[PDB]
RNA sequence: UGUGGACCCGCCCCUUGGGGUGUGUCCAAAGGGCUUUGCCCGCUUCCGGAUGGGCCCGCGUCCCAUCAGCUAGUUGGUGGGGUAAUGGCCCACCAAGGCGACGACGGGUAGCCGGUCUGAGAGGAUGGCCGGCCACAGGGGCACUGAGACACGGGCCCCACUCCUACGGGAGGCAGCAGUUAGGAAUCUUCCGCAAUGGGCGCAAGCCUGACGGAGCGACGCCGCUUGGAGGAAGAAGCCCUUCGGGGUGUAAACUCCUGAACCCGGGACGAAACCCCCGACGAGGGGACUGACGGUACCGGGGUAAUAGCGCCGGCCAACUCCGUGCCAGCAGCCGCGGUAAUACGGAGGGCGCGAGCGUUACCCGGAUUCACUGGGCGUAAAGGGCGUGUAGGCGGCCUGGGGCGUCCCAUGUGAAAGACCACGGCUCAACCGUGGGGGAGCGUGGGAUACGCUCAGGCUAGACGGUGGGAGAGGGUGGUGGAAUUCCCGGAGUAGCGGUGAAAUGCGCAGAUACCGGGAGGAACGCCGAGGCGAAGGCAGCCACCUGGUCCACCCGUGACGCUGAGGCGCGAAAGCGUGGGGAGCAAACCGGAUUAGAUACCCGGGUAGUCCACGCCCUAAACGAUGCGCGCUAGGUCUCUGGGUCUCCUGGGGGCCGAAGCUAACGCGUUAAGCGCGCCGCCUGGGGAGUACGGCCGCAAGGCUGAAACUCAAAGGAAUUGACGGGGGCCCGCACAAGCGGUGGAGCAUGUGG
RNA sequence: GUGAAUACGUUCCCGGGCCUUGUACACACCGCCCGUCACGCCAUGGGAGCGGGCUCUACCCGAAGUCGCCGGGAGCCUACGGGCAGGCGCCGAGGGUAGGGCCCGUGACUGGGGCGAAGUCGUAACAAGGUAGCUGUACCGGAAGGUGCGGCUGGAUCACCUCCUUUC
RNA sequence: AUGUUC
């Protein structure tokens, strides 16, 4: 019955980008759109958008890569090379804001839900919040 | 495990094993000669090792080796044990200290002479 | 006397026994000194302060579950007792509670913290010194006195031990400072002084203070300093190597200058200004006097001597190599391993490297060890998926809206003592050490705030889950029956000399007529073809028929509305063997008897043969119980064969079973929409090999045995996968006088000759 | 000089080549290796028992001390309602006796275990290891082991099957 | 058919 819809949605984008997908479909939930409003503002996604599939809400997520490249293997580069669950049901991840994490050192994004919404290092850094530590990107 | 798991169970510390009831943990013990003799070392090697059976203050006996080329250590001789084992003698897990008690340094030693328990000799 | 206070009761307020108030009762006291109608010290009661405490509560606080049940003042109540005070603290009475897998109880270990050591951190280890709290004072109980103690140098008793004794009795408690003795690898002066700071008593003078301040001893630790500095040869001697020219020690020395640790001379501290005395008032404020253990020390000035250096290592890790001696000896050794006559690994020399008043060793802690993995690991074959269901606690929980604001985040504020750590500036000539100031710091309390996520309550949805209707495939299970083939045996017939059996034989069966053939019958076990796939959670399930019965798939999209996943324990199921009571017994067949084979043959081959294999009931509970792959869900190319549903059916769509493969994973082999990929949940399990699935304990079992499951000791590996070989009483293909086909010899005889002896 | 025989064939023997297969060998099958038995050393389990430590249960005796009742036909004080002595009792350190639990030590002897450069017997495993192996179980045998039943492939040379796959 | 060892 999907235990957690979020690392679902995740590993859908990893898996889709694996595989240099155009898109791909995950059910719908408020939350999920607020994570996708992040990627996409940080550019990780081209976006989404909501739809329909056999009556039923899911959000098709419009997935980015890279420059098609030279050599044995053409495969683009990925913009999302790592995405990966913090907080999970079985271990909930808090952080205060002095001690979120620099993703990457500053080249990643680590997002959070915080009391504020859902703000991505930098946003609840400068926001003065802390929250829970949804996943990190980069 | 699961992170559930670990905390019903958690992980085990590890723990680990003396090499030498020198008792107490002391780094060194008294002990009285028993037997003085010689041994035959374990496959690759031979020769024929000094080792003394040692009776304890520690409450032990035990057997050790007697480090140097020569030695004066007989049935009662008065010994200082040390630790450490020679990969070579099985069941031979502690040193003598030469230069100790009644365990005599190691005469015309010049070279590795604070073991060997060795007065610097005189340059008259 | 009663300012006041205590107590019962009533009243008001307050809200656990807090504050007030009324009447009743009940409760105080101490004097001493002076220069004396005034001062100083004391005495009594009450109120408030300050300081120090007691008791209580939340949370935190090690190892064993081979400790799983614990509990009688035990849990609670009522009334007492007790205390400063709550309280089963203690006691009567009543009730029957209280605690425990969120680990009670028990056993083992341990004083706890600030800190400390290590570490990138998270962690790990530790808790000596200094600070804070606790406990103890020869062991055990007990109270007294008191503001306080159940009292370290107070008391009682018991116990242990010692001492004096005139034998009547007495005395004692260093875990205070020193010290002795014993134990030990090992740890100091029976030091100086109260000058300082602090403490007790006193109006004061002052007394006391092994607290303390100092000195001493110990390289035990850290910091600092010295053993010279500058010059000085293409380079003495000695000693080492040598290719007999040299090379090394080495500017090292000798030698010239220079400086001047120690020494000796002179001087000489800070730390000490109070208390006290006088003016003032015995206040503030001003003035005076005493006082130094350390110490004739630190330090300053003046003279002034070239003046201790050692320890470890030089095979790799690891920085640093030659000669001799040695010859698996002597010896080295942390691991790999070195040593067998040229050893950079033994011992010595020279030479070198590394530190240096030290250098090594042993012990122990952290590191390295992502080797208990939160950070940060794993289980197909390396150690590791539980034999499979069912399910309890627990853990986790789809989509939408609202309320709450417990988690969570934010702000403020309190707390987070000092010392330590960190930053800055300062004091000792530096540093160590020390001062002063500064920033931190999780935790927790209080107030205020946010509501995304988690939780919770309320409502909603239908994608998960269940259900209805309709269809289906199936060795899924159970009970009853009954069908043919075959084997065996019995009764017959017919027929006659062997059958059987092996590599070959024999045992055995057979003239009391076997074998082969036919008829009659019995009885047991298993179901040929179909037949490869199918069903079941696993184990497992195969003739046909009937009854009973479970799982499962599909379709309609009809009902419920998150009802879900997993699952420590528990319950049930669990091949074969095996066990118990019965039955049954054809074939087979452990053991067993015979025959062979063999060096032996307690085996393999042959002839027999008992349990057992079959059935009922009851046990056992294991396994290569295997896909050596836990369950559930989602996500990530396809191709092809196949089972079984559905389909405006040349293909689509669901559920299963296979093979090949995208991406990806994997040590590799391999896996790959039936994952070993990508992810979330939950369970189980691993932590080198052996010892050992052993021992001990406990549980289960009629027994066999099952489950749970160590350590000593031992080894430096055990091991997975793949690679190159080599090998095979493995395969294919292929060769050589290899065999085979031939012809002639050797082995016998004499002798020649080489050899063993 | 004189001067033959014979070769079907490649199954078998010795040696060898190429591919393949299994391997626990790699000093490479003149390899490895298993168990009894024999010897030595080490550490252990069991063992008639013996000896401690701790602990629990019941019963008996019970110091000090607080506390409670009495203090009378009873002494001493008095501040005579009282106090003190004195007496009884509860609790009680400990001690005694009996039986359990746990832990330690030790024990004639004894089971197996590990280690011991080249012990005896056979040859179980590794190559179809010469009877594929392994496995739970059961019986038997100096010893490995064998055999029964069932399971597993971590075995099978074949074969022919079906699948995959590559045809061209 | 069997057929050990170094
Ligand atoms: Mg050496
Ligand atoms: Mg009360
Ligand atoms: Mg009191
Ligand atoms: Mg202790
Ligand atoms: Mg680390
Ligand atoms: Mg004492
Ligand atoms: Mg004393
Ligand atoms: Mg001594
Ligand atoms: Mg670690
Ligand atoms: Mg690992
Ligand atoms: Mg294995
Ligand atoms: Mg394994
Ligand atoms: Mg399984
Ligand atoms: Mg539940
Ligand atoms: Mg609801
Ligand atoms: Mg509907
Ligand atoms: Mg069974
Ligand atoms: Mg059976
Ligand atoms: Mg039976
Ligand atoms: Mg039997
Ligand atoms: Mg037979
Ligand atoms: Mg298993
Ligand atoms: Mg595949
Ligand atoms: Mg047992
Ligand atoms: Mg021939
Ligand atoms: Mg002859
Ligand atoms: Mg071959
Ligand atoms: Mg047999």
């Amino acid at each position: 019955m999907l235990t957690d819809p979020i690392a679902d949605m995740l590993t859908r984008i990893r898996n889709a980008t694996r595989v240099y997908k155009e898109s791909t479909d995950v059910p719908a939930s408020r939350f999920k759109e607020e994570i996708l409003r992040i990627l996409a503002r940080e550019g990780f996604i081209k976006g989404y958008e909501r739809v329909d599939v056999d009556g039923k809400p899911y959000l098709r997520v419009y997935l980015k890569y890279g420059p098609r490249r030279q050599g044995p293997d053409p495969r683009p580069e990925q913009v999302i090379h790592h995405i990966r669950r913090i907080s999970k049901p079985g271990r909930r991840v808090y952080v205060g804001v002095k001690e979120i994490p620099r993703v990457r050192r500053g080249l990643g994004i680590a997002i959070l839900s915080t009391s504020k919404g859902v703000l991505t290092d930098r946003e609840a850094r400068k926001l003065g919040v802390g929250g829970e530590l949804i996943c990190e990107v980069w | 495990p699961t992170i559930n798991q670990l905390v019903r169970k958690g992980r085990e510390k590890v723990r680990k094993k003396s090499k030498v009831p020198a008792l107490k943990g002391a780094p060194f013990r008294r002990g009285v000669c028993t037997v003085v003799r010689t041994v035959t070392p374990k496959k690759p090697n031979s020769a024929l090792r000094k080792v003394a059976k040692v009776r304890l203050t520690s409450g032990y006996e035990v057997t050790a080796y007697i480090p140097g080329e020569g030695h004066n250590l007989q049935e009662h001789s008065v010994v200082l044990i040390r630790g450490g084992r020679v990969k070579d003698l099985p069941g031979v897990r502690y040193h003598i200290v030469r230069g100790v008690y009644d365990a005599a340094g190691v005469k015309d030693r010049k070279k590795s002479r604070s073991k060997y328990g060795t007065k610097k000799p005189k340059e008259a």
